[PDB]
């Protein structure tokens, strides 16, 4: 048992006769023992959830399912009716009918009433003699013992106009029009995984007018699909080799399902996925995460939806690099059918050994904090959750220049000059380090050696040099001066255009592969007058845009910048 | 006409009244029940309202929803009363609009990382101090401006500034982002606020209840700053379709209650023809 419907539709008016008939209701069966039994509420409800009186005046035939007129109206009832309104227009009452509020324990029934009387037969389009305004709207479900659930006439409008010579007419399809009785049924039982949507044009004939009115029907599902694999997939390899990260999605695979019914409130609570047990490394070490997404499949040349379930894989924890196993995990379906599914995972350690020399040089007319080398992993850009820092030794201990500082974006090292005075020496001219690569996690580790040679001539700055390369503005004073951060000696000047606000803004930099970057790496945030151009939590004069965490992200004309008082320059 | 805080003011100035509005929120939050309503169903506190931009209106909205009992329409409890550029600049010559106006936009527009795109819940706290405290002939030029191509319609659409508050990473259903919006006090007041003055009608000539196009615009920019805030489809000129941010995808056997909460905001003539005829 179920209500076709939530709303019917009903148009009264003043005066009208007791007895008269109002409009049909429809419940159709499921099983083959049940009888629809029809009891009204008990207040006649107004405007949002609002009681105002008892139902006096219609009554109901359970057996032709008839609401009808027990008593007569005036205008006495209603503009008593209109006071409990409570300074809302009196526009639509409404009824609740049981039937053993809402769809299906439960049916509200509208009545649209009007202040005027009854208008004539001749007065009326037959628009308004054949359909109400609402438009129905049906609701069925799948795999039901079928019967009738709709019927076309207006009552009090052939039993208050009788004369009017008014036909209806429906258009493989299993609905049907009876003739001499204008209810409407269905041969057989339907489903959804065939056809979920049925629109028609029900067609009205007033001795005169045709009438076209478009006819829904909605299908309804059950749980009559277990889960299915798209094409024979049980089970998913995967390695766990490099990331390692506290979460990435390891394996990832795809469950069908035609069965809907479990909608997203309740969705948790039925499609159930449960991790087998059997070791407490995978129970710390994994996890599986679901979801699904409805996708559109075609039957016989329609457009129906169904669930493509999808199970993924999930990392717990940062996993070391001692970890040296293998296992196959099992995966509980349940869709309350009963599916299993299985993953082959396979973590394997990393070797963390070097290039053992890195042979290089250095001029001797570099400054304090300019970059030289990298020292890095084999695969640099392989780790994602394994934290691997980089020191230095000393052999003499007596010529300490250079120091390497840790980026963990790349977990990479970097050749920063720490003292001016050790490099220019003549003594300290080829230098020996044990580049030593070290681990935090676990205490794996590796070492290789590091030949620098101090190579070139050195000469004095001019007299009015400042401590930074962005304080000149010209070309000629940038590249004629020699600041901070440049290996060279000297700073460099990259020229840009004249395209309005740009990234390419035309600057002084230490090094143009490395300040005006768009990233503050490690080493140019150690002290700030190396890279303000990148690095700076500043004030801007001159049109232009700011870094996303910090820095010039686009500048206009030529751009400089004061790093003492935090403030920078663009401008033509 | 009495609010619920001059409501409460005259509930604390009594002992019986007090007693049973304590007594019925210790029941909501047989017989208890049934005599507090049968009592309080003539107490100032029943049919109490509230204000737009009234100060304390979060309690106003929480002493009213206090007394109401546990669904797709509810009552209202509110007093129920090149062109875009213009409209900027009107806006920047005026000191009160460009304050606040340059207020959600430097909220708005600080990417933080290149993930989280911008802070949501202070982009929507200073829309709401935009379209709470400026008066309306400002608010309504600006968000309602008629356009003949493209550029108009982008800057009509990017006036609420949707690359932060409207899109999301997904379109979730509009079911949950309704049952998420009724969860919250401000934003379920707010949505019966334009449930009662939004819908279609079939009497009214321009299928408006009370022919009244001002209480349907403010229904509809009272949303402004909340989950359930909607925007533009697209840049389209004359084509002008309003929705919020979700579809009708996962919804199981409630399709059609989805589709028809839809219809709201894609498809009513009442708020299509209130936009043009302000436009005209
Ligand atoms: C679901 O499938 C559609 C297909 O276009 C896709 O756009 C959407 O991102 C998917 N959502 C999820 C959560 O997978
Ligand atoms: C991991 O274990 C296997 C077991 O035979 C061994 O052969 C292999 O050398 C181990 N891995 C490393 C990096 O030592
Ligand atoms: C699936 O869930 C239902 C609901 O609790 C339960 O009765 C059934 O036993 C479950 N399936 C299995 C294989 O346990
Ligand atoms: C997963 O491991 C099992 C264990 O023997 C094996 O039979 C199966 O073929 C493996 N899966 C794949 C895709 O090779
Ligand atoms: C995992 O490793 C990353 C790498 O930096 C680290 O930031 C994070 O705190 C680690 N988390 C855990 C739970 O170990
Ligand atoms: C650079 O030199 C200073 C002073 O000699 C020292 O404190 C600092 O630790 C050095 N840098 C590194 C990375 O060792
Ligand atoms: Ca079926
Ligand atoms: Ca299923
Ligand atoms: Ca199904
Ligand atoms: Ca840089």
């Amino acid at each position: 048992l179920y209500f076709s419907r939530d709303a019917y539709w009903e148009k009264l008016y003043v005066d009208q006769a007791a007895g008269t008939p109002l409009l049909y209701v429809h419940a159709l069966r499921d099983a083959p023992e049940e009888v629809p039994s029809f009891r009204l509420g008990q207040h006649l409800y107004g405007t949002y959830r609002t009681r105002l009186h008892e139902n006096n005046w219609i009554c109901i035939q359970e057996d032709t399912g008839l609401l009808y007129l027990n008593r007569s109206l005036d205008h006495s009832s209603w503009e008593k009716l209109s006071v409990r309104n409570h300074g809302f227009p009196l526009l639509t009452v409404y009824l609740k009918v049981f039937l053993s509020c809402q769809w299906p324990g439960c049916a509200r029934v509208y009545f649209s009433f009007f202040n005027t009387s009854f208008p004539a037969c001749s007065s009326l389009k037959p628009r308004e003699l054949c359909f109400p305004e609402t438009r129905p709207s049906f609701r069925i479900r799948e795999n039901r013992p079928p019967g009738t659930f709709h019927q076309f006439r207006l009552l009090p409008v052939q039993f208050l106009c009788p004369n009017i010579s008014v036909a209806y007419r429906l258009l493989g399809l299993p609905f049907r029009c009876a003739p001499d009785s204008l209810e409407v049924s269905t041969r057989w039982a339907l489903d959804r995984e065939q056809r979920e949507k049925y629109e028609l044009v029900a067609v009205c004939t007033v001795h005169e007018e045709v009438v076209m009115v478009p006819f829904p029907v909605t299908v309804y599902d059950e749980d009559d699909s277990a889960p299915t694999f798209p094409a024979g997939v049980d089970t998913a390899s995967a390695v766990v080799e490099f990331k390692r990260k506290e979460d990435t999605v390891v394996a990832t695979l795809r469950v069908f399902d035609a069965d809907v019914v479990p909608a997203s409130g309740e969705l948790v609570r039925r499609y159930t996925s449960t991790l087998l047990p059997g070791d407490t490394w995978a129970q710390q070490t994994f996890r599986v995460e679901h979801w699904p997404n409805e996708t559109s499949v075609q039957a016989n040349g329609s457009f129906v939806r169904a669930t493509v379930h999808d199970y993924r894989l999930v990392l717990n924890r940062n996993l070391s690099i001692s970890e040296n196993r293998t296992m196959q995990l099992a995966v509980l379906v349940n869709d309350s059918g009963v599916l299993l599914l299985h993953f082959n995972v396979s973590v394997l350690p990393v070797s963390l050994h070097l290039p053992s020399t890195y042979s290089l040089s250095v001029s001797r007319r570099a400054r304090r904090f300019a970059q030289i080398g990298k020292v890095c992993v084999e695969n640099c850009q392989a780790f994602s959750g394994i934290n691997v820092q980089y020191k230095l030794h000393s052999s003499g201990a007596n010529c300490s220049t250079l120091g390497v500082v840790t980026s963990a974006e790349d977990t990479s090292g970097i050749l920063f000059v720490n003292d001016t005075k050790a490099l220019r020496r003549p003594k300290c001219a080829e230098l020996h380090y044990m580049v030593v690569a070290t681990d935090q996690q676990t205490s794996r580790q590796a070492q290789a050696q590091l030949l620098v040679t101090v190579e070139g001539s050195y000469v004095a700055e001019e007299a009015g040099c400042p401590l930074s390369c962005a304080v000149s503005k010209r070309r000629l004073e940038c590249e004629e001066c020699g600041g901070l951060g440049s290996p060279t000696g000297r700073c460099e000047w990259r020229q840009g255009d004249g395209k309005g606000i740009t990234r390419n803004f035309s600057t002084c930099s230490p090094s143009t592969k490395t300040c005006p970057d768009g990233h503050c790496d490690v080493v140019e945030t150690q002290d700030i007058n190396i890279c303000p151009q990148d690095c700076l939590r500043g004030s801007i004069v001159g049109g232009h845009e700011p870094g996303e965490p910090r820095g010039i992200k686009a500048g206009y004309g030529t751009c400089n910048c004061f790093p003492e008082e935090e403030k920078c320059f663009c401008e033509p | 006409p009495v609010d619920c805080v001059r409501a409460n003011e005259l509930c604390a100035a009594e002992s019986n009244c007090s007693s049973r509005y304590r007594t019925l929120r210790q029941c909501l939050a047989n017989k208890e029940c049934q005599a507090a309503l049968e009592v309080l169903q003539e107490s100032p506190l029943y049919d109490c309202r509230c204000k737009r931009g009234m100060k304390k209106e979060l309690q106003c909205l929480q002493i009213y929803w206090s007394i109401h009992l546990g669904e797709f329409y509810e009552a209202s409890p509110y007093e129920p009363v090149n062109h875009c550029l213009d409209a900027a600049k009107a806006c920047n010559l005026n000191d009160n609009c460009k304050k606040l106006r340059s207020s959600y936009i430097s909220i708005c527009n600080r990417e933080i990382s290149p993930t989280e795109r911008c802070n949501r819940r202070k982009c929507h706290k200073a829309l709401r101090q935009f379209f709470d405290r400026v008066p309306s002939e400002y608010t309504y030029r600006m968000l309602f401006c008629s356009c003949q191509d493209q550029a108009c319609a982008e800057r009509r659409r990017q006036t609420i500034l949707p690359s932060c508050s409207y899109e999301d990473k997904e379109k979730p259903n509009c079911l949950d982002l309704r049952g998420v919006c009724r969860t919250d006090h401000l934003c379920r007041s707010r949505l019966a606020d334009f449930h009662a003055n939004c819908r279609a009608s079939y009497q009214t000539v321009t299928s408006c209840p009370a022919d009244n196009y001002q209480a349907c615009l403010g229904s509809y920019a009272g949303m402004i700053g909340f989950d359930m805030t909607p925007n533009y489809v697209d840049s389209s000129p004359t084509g002008i379709v309003v929705s919020p941010w979700c579809s009708c995808r996962g919804s199981g056997n409630m399709e059609e209650e989805c589709e028809k909460f839809l219809r709201d905001f894609t498809e009513n003539p009442c708020l299509r023809n209130a936009i043009q005829a302000f436009g005209n």
